RNA sequence: CGAUGUCGGCUCAUCACAUCCUGGGGCUGAAGUAGGUCCCAAGGGUAUGGCUGUUCGCCAUUUAAAGUGGUACGCGAGCUGGGUUUAGAACGUCGUGAGACAGUUCGGUCCCUAUCUGCCGUGGGCGCUGGAGAACUGAGGGGGGCUGCUCCUAGUACGAGAGGACCGGAGUGGACGCAUCACUGGUGUUCGGGUUGUCAUGCCAAUGGCACUGCCCGGUAGCUAAAUGCGGAAGAGAUAAGUGCUGAAAGCAUCUAAGCACGAAACUUGCCCCGAGAUGAGUUCUCCCUGACCCUUUAAGGGUCCUGAAGGAACGUUGAAGACGACGACGUUGAUAGGCCGGGUGUGUAAGCGCAGCGAUGCGUUGAGCUAACCGGUACUAAUGAACCGUGAGGCUUAACCU
RNA sequence: AAUUCCUUGUCGGGUAAGUUCCGACCUGCACGAAUGGCGUAAUGAUGGCCAGGCUGUCUCCACCCGAGACUCAGUGAAAU
RNA sequence: ACACAGGUGGUCAGGUAGAGAAUACCAAGGCGCUUGAGAGAACUCGGGUGAAGGAACUAGGCAAAAUGGUGCCGUAACUUC
RNA sequence: AGGACCGAACCGACUAAUGUUGAAAAAUUAGCGGAUGACUUGUGGCUGGGGGUGAAAGGCCAAUCAAACCGGGAGAUAGCU
């Protein structure tokens, strides 16, 4: 509604770039450890879709130690600081589930070129 | 529940309404008036609508396209062609429906779809 | 305090710069402004009781217009009570807010709850899912028993089982105060309130927790 | 189930009660078409407020 | 997992394979959860070259939940894992002695210190 | 015995207290500590598995605790059919035999659309005394009542130490409930795409059809848990067991006889929901009707004419409302659905055309096209327009006020 | 033991925990050689048991699509 | 007993794909099964899908699921070879 | 070659579900087994009730089977209801 678009508007903040699936990306984000604003980097492999306005989704594929995790960002909150986009690609799907499932290898994919 | 939820089964499946729609569609087009249940006709409302919006504009591409959305050469070249003019004079509202109560074959409020730039 | 009714108009979730990002539920207020009173004068009762407009001045009858127009013009789709003994209040529209919460940091938000309807054992009643395919002979959603033999012969009034689910008022009590927006009009909850968009609701302060 | 027991006449009439057609005072008048009508509906001639529906 | 059952990891290197739960306590028939729980038991699988016996019950903590613990906003890390470190069982303390493995800030929190000094992530 | 279906399970409970836990105490061989035992206490809560047809039992590991017993050894017109016990069959045994088996084993049709009572909901009349429309008071009824650990107190009291509280407070969970999709997810045949076969659209291309949604991935809204929020309180009042003062009978003593004081999750409340058919029909506010006649035991009316209102429903258009009614909203002086426009969301570079490649196909055009149930706006379509139903200043008695 | 009452006999293996199962032991209530004994590869909509894969069987139920139910109209039962 | 979801022999045996009288979609050819129409509940039936766990279910992994073709490799206990 | 294997037709009925005042006085659906034979089926034929037949269940012999059905003895008899 228009009542929650003001709001919502309030609330966006962030200014990012396009994300489009098969982004490399390295997160920073505070930790608040022992109330330090130190910031830990999470290189991972996005699959999940963003927008839904506000609310948006990205995911990690870590693979530390021959598997991973997934990681939602959500690209409004302070937590998320700042987000780089490194390397992206072209792939036909918006999600890379797949690579939950194959693995390593088929992890690759081709390049979007710029 | 529905709530919020908008399309209705009537006969049957999915997949006899598809059938039963764009059987209706090209009647529409073909003979100008039907005269059908009261709920059918507002539901066909909801959906031939899109075939009269694709064909107020002059496209090749958005007719084969529109042909992915009807089948039947006629009617998608009575539509563009010869009721292309016919919606150019408007956007929204395609059709104007009306009702007219009870069948004889059992009693089933019936309604009206029919176009309303021809009608006279 | 008292609560006013406004009307949850959608849902969100607003960050703070701590990292947490706490549910809310986003309800417009638009003034309330005090029409009917209720006094000991009267007895039974010490209510005030309130508008929040409506959208014609024809949607409603001559005597829904009547009541109104001896407390001024402001109209109304409904009126509701709420007790005080003191936190005086006084029959000229007054036009109070958020303004109350501001002071309160509890409250407990008593709206109506959406309901289904139907209702149903399982769907409303929370039993069991038995017997889907490991002999199946209708046993699902069934109720089972409901009763015993023939020493008590009968089932005990109040027995759970079919009926109905919601639409009536509910509250959970709580859904503490989280921003006081007295002039947009917005008061940001904590957490999911009753019903479905569109529904009035009061915001009571609790001191029930 | 199956019954058992003969419910008495009283009974029935009583569920019979609920039992009855809207009376919907169904003729009615428009000033576009005067005839003896069914509101909401064909007038038989086509008309609803005037303009005919009806080829057949 | 789930109380009865399940078959987890070994994030540490004592122990090795499938690795039964038993009972997820804090009991009060507990259902499904664990995340950073102490719960008792059962190796199914043990290490072969090295001993700390088979069958016998132990506890262990879940720290890579295959559908997901979160914080502090309820973004959720959601692990690819079902893995736990194995405890000892009239204490507390890691029989094993590294620890590979993502793990969870709520073993930051409070008394378990031990875990999450020797794992990264 | 003119059929009262056995056990056990499942499912669903519900009651009793001879109480397992929490609560409150007495005694203690009561160091602390957890207890032991007994008294009071049913508000709430009261475990999963392994084996076995068994309930039970035994075992495993928790748990605050996995109470006991009753309810046709609770529950088959709710489910199951494994056991016992149908007819088959077999072993060992018994029997001369046919056959037999509270020994054992494998296999072996579980029927019935509810009239009535009862319950859970939900309408339709009439009533509440002129008729209505709303808003309540709250008589009553129902819901709900759980608890660990950790941190603080305090490493204090206690203890030779080891160990280690009480009283009280805070915090974070478990189980259970309640609410809700905003978040995390699921579904999403009604959205988009890929793809297998084939058939069709004259043919190619591109599509559509059909194949359990053909197969398969993702997904909107909504609903929902596995998600998230919130809830069980404090505090009163009157008490129980209990603990007491004061205190005679019975110069003392004595908690009781006179009189007073505390005292539990019980009870009455406080909290939430249903709630004036609460026929004891309550109350508050507002609105609408203040014309004639006639025939009667006449003050009790019956009928007739003129008005018919406020309001209702009907009806239509429909809703995060809904079995149907109901309720909610709107009916052109309109945002009520759909449509349209725009947005958004989800997919992921449409088709066609051009170029490259022999081709398959790629690239470019083009993060394109498409896109609902959503959101915003917009009368484009239908909500037409009469009507209908509902009436017409309020019975008697008495008090009070008013000429 | 499809044979053993006592009996969940007793010991061992498997199971986290095994009245069954499996191997043994022999105290064979009340096994036994053509009312065939003991083995047995192959076979089995065979009995029993374990394990892998796999799963809405369950944890713990949810949504969806259809056919009813529900409502209308026509037709029109039943046992009792 | 019914214009009964059942039973009933011989003969003819098309295309594409496919091993095929499988099966899928089409022919030729013949049909939509003699109540329809709505709302889309609960509940029942019939299916489809399910995050995580994976037999904890139950008398019993019953059902479903999942497996599956063809070619090629490679193949153990045992054995009446 | 094979009472061979996998599997349509055909036959048969192992499981479950749905039915169980049905669609149907034994069927339907999804699975299942057998499948050139100790097969299966059409046509016709043949065995008769104290009898047949039986890869054997007291099964089957016209929806009936530990002695069919129909007529007759016969209004059997019933100390029974």
């Amino acid at each position: 509604s228009n009542i929650i678009k003001q709001l919502e508007q309030e609330q966006m903040k962030q200014d990012v770039p396009s994300f489009r699936p098969g982004d490399t990306v390295e997160v920073k984000v505070w930790v608040v450890e022992g109330s330090k604003k130190r910031l830990q980097a999470f290189e991972g492999v996005v699959i999940a879709i963003r927008n839904r306005g506000l609310h948006s989704a990205f995911t990690v594929r870590k693979i530390s130690n021959g598997e991973g995790v997934e990681r939602v960002f959500q690209t409004h909150s302070p937590v998320v600081d700042s987000i780089s986009v490194k390397r992206r690609g072209a792939v036909r799907k918006a999600k890379l589930y797949y690579l939950r499932e194959r693995t390593g290898k088929a992890a690759r994919i081709k390049e979007r070129l710029n | 529940m529905r709530h919020r939820k908008s399309g209705r089964q009537l006969n049957r499946n999915s997949s006899h309404r598809q059938a039963m729609f764009r059987n209706m569609a090209g009647s529409l087009v073909r003979h100008e008036i039907i005269k059908t249940t009261l709920p059918k006709a507002k539901e066909l409302r909801r959906v031939v609508e899109p075939l009269i919006t694709l064909a107020k504009t002059d496209s090749v591409a958005n007719r084969r396209l529109a042909f992915a959305r009807t089948r039947d050469n006629e009617i998608v070249a009575k539509l563009f062609n010869e009721l292309g003019p016919r919606f150019a004079s408007r956007a929204g509202g395609y059709t104007r429906i009306l009702k007219c109560g009870f069948r004889a074959g059992d009693n089933a409020p019936m309604a009206y779809i029919e176009l309303v730039d021809r009608s006279e | 305090m008292i609560g006013l009714v406004g009307k949850k108009v959608g849902m969100t979730r607003i960050f703070t710069e701590d990292g947490v990002s706490i549910p809310v539920t986003v309800i417009e207020v638009e003034a309330n402004r005090v029409t009917q009173v209720k006094d000991l004068a009267n007895d039974g009762y010490r209510a005030i009781q309130v508008t929040t407009g409506a959208k014609k001045a024809n949607r409603v009858t001559k005597p829904e217009a009547g009541h109104f127009a001896k407390a001024g013009v402001e109209a109304g789709r409904g009126l509701w009570e709420f007790r005080l003994a003191e936190g005086e209040e006084f029959t000229v529209g007054q036009s109070i807010s958020v303004e109350l919460f501001a002071d309160v940091k509890k409250v407990d938000v008593t709206g109506t709850s959406k309901g289904k309807g139907f209702a149903g054992t399982v769907k409303r009643w929370n039993f069991r899912t038995q017997d889907a395919t490991h002999g199946n002979s209708l046993s699902h959603r069934v109720p089972g028993s409901i009763g015993q033999n023939q020493t008590p012969g009968k089932v005990f009034k109040g027995k759970k089982m079919a009926g109905q689910m919601g639409n009536e008022r509910v509250t959970v009590q709580s859904l503490d105060v989280v921003r006081v927006d007295a002039e947009r009009n917005l008061l940001l909850v904590k957490g999911a309130v009753p019903g479905a968009t569109g529904s009035d609701l009061i915001v009571k302060p609790a001191v029930k927790a | 189930a199956v019954q058992q027991n003969k419910p008495t006449r009283s009974k029935r009439g009583m569920r019979r009660s609920h039992d009855a057609l809207t009376a919907v005072t169904s003729l009615s008048v428009d000033k576009t078409s005067g005839e003896k009508h069914l509101r909401h509906h064909i007038t038989a001639d086509g008309y609803y407020r005037g303009r005919k529906v009806i080829a057949k | 997992m789930i109380q009865e059952q399940t078959m987890l990891n070994v994030a540490d290197n004592s122990g090795a394979r499938r690795v039964m739960c038993i009972k997820v306590l804090g009991g009060s028939h507990r259902r499904y959860a664990g995340v950073g729980d102490i719960i008792k038991i059962t190796i199914k699988e043990a290490i072969p070259r090295g001993k700390v016996k088979k069958g016998d019950v132990l506890k262990a903590v879940v720290v890579r939940t295959k559908k997901g613990v979160r914080r502090p906003d309820g973004s959720v890390i959601r692990f690819d894992g079902n893995a736990c470190v194995l405890l000892n069982n009239n204490s507390e303390q890691p029989i094993g002695t590294r620890i590979f493995g993502p793990v969870t800030r709520e073993l930051r929190s409070e008394k378990f210190m031990k875990i999450i000094s020797l794992a990264p992530e």
